[PDB]
């Protein structure tokens, strides 16, 4: 057998490294799954002060006739002004909920329909997207201070 | 006849059309699509793969909806349980362009993830043309801007497609003005590493997209759709090329400045993103009959009475697809970006030899990867010359040997021993292999009767005539990005049982290119990968699959590099006598980037040696070498060159050419193996000072003697330096939030050796790009505390492309090091820990005496 005389000691192999990469760090039983490696980290923002705008939370962005053509040619939406009608904001956040407020069978968001949604999983933070943004800041800075 | 061909999905064209594309060598076009890990490619094949078939079997999930993408590319079960491509797959499709004219153009799906850079390696020495998918909010990150310089480093096009444009505007919901500045802040970055090309959108260089809402679209796409038919015929050409930049357009005119009393919006914001911005928001948020009428006026696209039921993004997917068609902006820019005649000839070169065209008549074929598909091997193979026929034996030789094999060639101007039948000939569709009868020049294909005459690369051929068999040339051995840094040893748990881990171990080494397995004369088999995905990912195909049995493996591990630090003491039948230095700072690294000199005057290290005078002159000019020396190199190897430093009054030259070829064999079996514990040397001067001529013998058993007693004579050299074990160093980088970076540094300091080094803002994003380096063998482990620490908000990948070779801390002869039994070593101890504890695998300190007298041993010792 590979002996101690044989074996570098320089890490220990936490519990979450075998269930996250189960046949390189000794899970052994084959009846373990293999786990989704990850997502890309996502930045949604749910800035909640309309049309949309630069949020202060991200870092800034470096920089800042003799061909002519008809005079009434405009670009292909100019005939509706408004970028952002009423409810857009709402449709958006409803866009990023998970399975049950996602869905719509056409019908149009309505203000009361996140409102409850947003009511709740802000009842409920175990899941969902309560933890997102300025809350997962506030619990991860302070649990990793009082785990260490 | 059919047989098993029933099942594949039609194609909306004939494929016996497409297949008549193969005809014209012109007409094909080889592109490759590579990136960083979850960017988007293998969802875009799924656009690519949709618009050229009918429909799709086993489909109509959340999938037609669009709630899960289709990974027609990604079929493994390990692909499937991960979410990320593994293996290179493909797809051969019949594409049109925007002038109507179409072309066969063979895609290739490369892995993002930073283990699976070996296999976008193959890509790029398969293709032509690479598409790099790029995700707009973490943009011209490190992964990228090596994709960007591996390109240029081989001979391939390059288009870029700058995918994930939905996370600006629901996402991060930045303002179309922002959003562009974004976009251009993105080309601005590769710019600056495409060296002279320009990339812009108005060159029809840079595709734009939203793979997950099913859309790739290009400026020239987008005018010909919904402008062409609003302006003259002959303004459309220069109307394109003012849509990006300074450039404002109000009533008719265009002027570089923005007009006083208008919104100060260029004309990309104005006439292509608040287009796109307001379809997105209506799309969401406006009632569906104002939006059907608005979807008819402008954009002439009918929306079905089903559709008006759709989920918000179901119904956000549809009315994209409706508006921007098929993807056909993107296939205009890589028939447009190619330009064959330049860079045919000169890939041609790098992969093989330069030399003449190679006969009409003679087939040659790079056979660049093995992978089994349905159990059985097959072997993906890029024609160069020739007709490809089922049924035709055909020659196939390793790439280790070619380069023996290319000498021995030369050799005879101054029969072949392998030789096998190819039995069936495929194409690439992804969850399908078409059958085919021929392959013709410059088609990829599957074979299947040539995997067993190489392990990972070859280059086939056939004889046809005898005179043409002096002219061609072998592929060189494909360059896999990373080298193999990551160390497990393994044994079965039945002894018994070991020959069927060892036929599995040869499916690995020919199913995974990146990995060097070897097995130690001592006894147990190593695995040397890149990364910890990277192994468990082949554990699994070698426990679940290859072999089926239990397996015993160690900890995460490391190859170690052993070399000096000092430049040492003279020292010494015969003997010879050599000196051992630690090589120039400079020079490790341009031999590390396989390159000597620097500035445009630089010789490819493949022709070092080839050409004298030049080398002479750049190791004198470039790197500050006296006269004599410069001319008196011998050999590099593995960043360790041999010079000649003895004098010409001591053994005559004309008596030291005859043995200097055995000089340099000995030379490189030291390199090999070094003295304390048995690794590779990295960064030595080996100064050849003396050696011996005693006569009265034959030359044919001198020769002999030489190769031990030099190998041996450069381990006292080493030896009487200071000599320091090297280990690799995985560079590291996290993209993580901004306000996170605590969590970050303190895991940081956790892992020992390892150290933030720039750290760059993500323009228009609130995560922090950081680049920093981490010791391998302190690696175990890192990626998943990250993760967890950050709760997903942090990530970062380990790559060893760059070859850093640190020295283990603490003296490595100090034989009194305490080394704890139950805890990990002490700092100043890692050095002889590591050496010992790795000797101990290999076989039984490390000292000096082994290998001197001990009566010149004692004199040294008193002096
Ligand atoms: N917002 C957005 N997300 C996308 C888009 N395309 C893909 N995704 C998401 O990102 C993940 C990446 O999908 P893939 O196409 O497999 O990415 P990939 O580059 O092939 O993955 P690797 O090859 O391992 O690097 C998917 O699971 C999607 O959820 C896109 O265009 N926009
Ligand atoms: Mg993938």
């Amino acid at each position: 057998f590979n002996s101690i005389d044989r074996v570098i000691f320089r890490v220990p192999i936490r519990s979450e490294y075998k269930v996250a990469f189960p046949h390189l760090y000794n899970s052994r039983p084959r009846s373990v799954r293999i786990p989704w490696y990850n997502n890309p980290v996502s930045c949604i923002i749910q800035n909640d002060e309309p049309a949309l705008f630069f949020d202060p939370s991200l870092n800034p962005i470096p920089h800042f006739g003799d061909f002519t053509l008809p005079e009434d040619f405009a670009p292909l939406l100019a005939e509706e002004e408004e970028l952002i009608l009423p409810n857009t904001k709402d449709a958006m956040s409803l866009y990023h909920s998970p399975f049950p407020f996602n869905r719509t069978k056409g019908k149009m968001v309505r203000a009361q329909d996140v409102a409850l949604a947003k009511k709740w999983f802000l009842q409920h933070p175990d899941e969902e997207y309560p933890v997102k943004v300025k809350v997962s800041y506030q619990k991860l800075l302070k649990n990793y201070v009082l785990n260490e | 006849f059919t047989q098993l061909k029933k099942n594949i999905p039609k194609t909306r064209y004939n494929r016996d059309y497409m297949l008549s594309m193969a005809n014209i060598p012109e007409r094909i076009i080889n592109v490759g699509v590579i990136g960083p890990l979850h960017s988007g490619k293998t969802s875009l094949m799924d656009l690519l793969v949709i618009d050229s078939h009918k429909r799709i079997p086993d489909m109509s999930k959340n999938v037609e909806l669009g709630w899960k993408p289709l990974r027609y590319l990604d079929n493994l079960k390990q692909e499937i349980d991960r979410g990320l491509s593994i293996k290179l797959n493909g797809s051969t499709l019949l594409c049109t362009d925007l002038e109507s004219k179409s072309r066969m153009i063979n895609f290739l799906d490369a892995p993002g993830h930073v283990n699976f850079m070996d296999e976008t390696a193959v890509a790029l020495a398969a293709s032509d043309l690479v598409l790099i998918v790029i995700d707009v909010v973490e943009g011209v990150t490190f992964v990228v801007e090596q994709l960007i310089k591996q390109s240029i480093k081989n001979n391939v096009a390059m288009c870029f497609v700058i995918n994930k444009l939905d996370r600006l505007i629901l996402d991060l919901k930045l303002p179309p003005m922002d959003a562009y500045l974004k976009l251009n802040h993105i080309i601005a970055n590769i710019n600056s590493f495409t060296k002279g090309n320009v990339f812009s959108p108005i060159d029809n260089n840079i595709i734009f997209a939203s793979t997950k809402l099913g859309f790739t679209f290009t400026i020239k796409e987008f005018v010909s759709y919904y402008y062409a038919h609003s302006i003259p015929s002959s303004k459309i050409d220069d109307f394109t090329t003012r849509l990006w930049g300074s450039v404002y357009y109000h009533k008719g005119n265009f002027r570089t400045k923005p007009f006083e009393n208008v919104e100060k919006y260029p004309t990309f914001v104005e006439f292509i993103l608040i287009p796109l911005y307001k379809i997105f928001s209506y799309a969401l948020s406006m009632e569906k009959d104002k939006l059907k009428n608005l979807l008819r006026s402008n954009f002439r696209v009918n929306l079905s009475q089903e559709a008006l039921q759709y989920d918000p993004q179901p119904f956000l997917k549809h009315v994209l697809q409706l508006i921007f068609r098929q993807q056909t902006g993107l296939v205009d820019a890589i028939t447009r970006c190619y330009q064959p005649f330049e860079l045919f000839d000169n890939k041609t070169a790098h992969l093989s030899i330069p030399g003449k065209s190679t006969p009409e008549g003679t087939l040659w074929a790079h056979v660049l990867k093995t992978v089994d598909y349905g159990g059985a091997e097959w072997s993906l193979v890029r024609i160069y010359s020739g007709l490809l026929k089922r049924g035709d034996t055909v020659r196939i030789l390793d790439t280790s040997q070619s380069e023996s094999r290319q000498k021995r060639q030369l050799h005879d101007i101054s029969d072949e021993t392998p030789s096998c039948e190819v039995e069936e000939i495929g194409l690439l569709g992804g969850r399908y292999v078409y059958p085919v009868h021929e392959a013709h020049k410059g088609q990829i294909v599957l074979i299947k009767g040539i995997s067993s005459a190489y392990i990972k690369s070859a280059t086939l051929y056939s004889v046809k005539s005898k005179e043409d068999m002096k002219q061609l040339k072998f592929f060189k051995p494909l360059d896999y990005i990373t080298e193999a840094v990551f160390k497990i040893v393994l044994q079965p748990l039945l002894p018994r049982e070991l020959p069927k881990l060892l036929d599995a171990l040869n499916k690995i080494s020919k199913y995974y290119p990146g990995v060097i397995i070897k097995v130690e004369e001592s006894g147990e088999h190593v695995i040397l990968g890149n990364g910890e995905l990277y192994m468990d990912c082949l554990l699994y195909d070698l426990r679940a699959s290859y072999a089926k049995i239990e397996i015993k493996i160690s900890d995460p591990l490391t190859v170690f590099s052993e070399s000096c630090s000092n430049e040492s003491f003279a020292s010494i039948g015969l003997s010879i006598s050599v000196a051992a230095e630690p090589m120039d700072s400079k020079m490790i690294q341009d031999l590390s980037r396989n390159t000597l000199g620097k500035g445009q005057n630089c010789l490819d290290i493949d022709g070092i040696m080839d050409n004298p005078r030049k080398l002479s002159k750049i190791l004198r000019t470039e790197y500050g070498w006296d006269s004599l020396a410069s001319r008196n190199v011998w050999s590099f190897y593995n960043g360790n060159v041999l010079i000649n430093d003895t004098l010409p009054d001591e053994i005559s030259p004309e008596l030291l050419s005859k043995y200097k070829e055995q000089i340099i064999q000995g030379f490189y079996w030291a390199v090999k193996e070094g003295p304390l514990a048995e690794e590779p040397i990295y960064g030595v001067q080996y100064k050849l000072l003396s050696i011996s001529v005693p006569s009265d013998v034959n030359i044919d058993v001198m020769k002999s003697q030489i190769i031990p007693l030099m190998k041996k004579a450069c381990y006292v050299g080493l030896l009487t330096a200071i000599p320091i074990l090297l280990e690799p160093i995985y560079e590291v980088d996290i993209t993580v939030h901004a306000p996170l970076l605590p969590i970050v540094e303190e895991l940081m300091k956790k892992r020992r050796g390892s150290r933030i080094y720039k750290t760059i803002k993500v323009a228009g994003t609130p995560l922090l790009e950081v680049r920093g380096q981490v010791p391998v063998i302190e690696s175990a482990g890192f990626e998943t505390d990250l993760r967890l620490s950050t709760n997903g908000l942090g990530m970062c990948q380990l790559y060893f492309w760059h070859k850093i070779w640190r020295k283990v801390p603490g003296d490595v002869l100090d034989k009194d090091a305490f080394i704890p039994k139950l805890k990990p070593a002490p700092i100043n101890s890692l050095s002889r820990d590591f050496v010992m504890k790795t000797r101990r695998r290999k076989g039984i300190g490390p000292t000096l005496e082994k290998y001197i007298s001990a009566e010149l041993y004692a004199q040294l010792r008193e002096n």
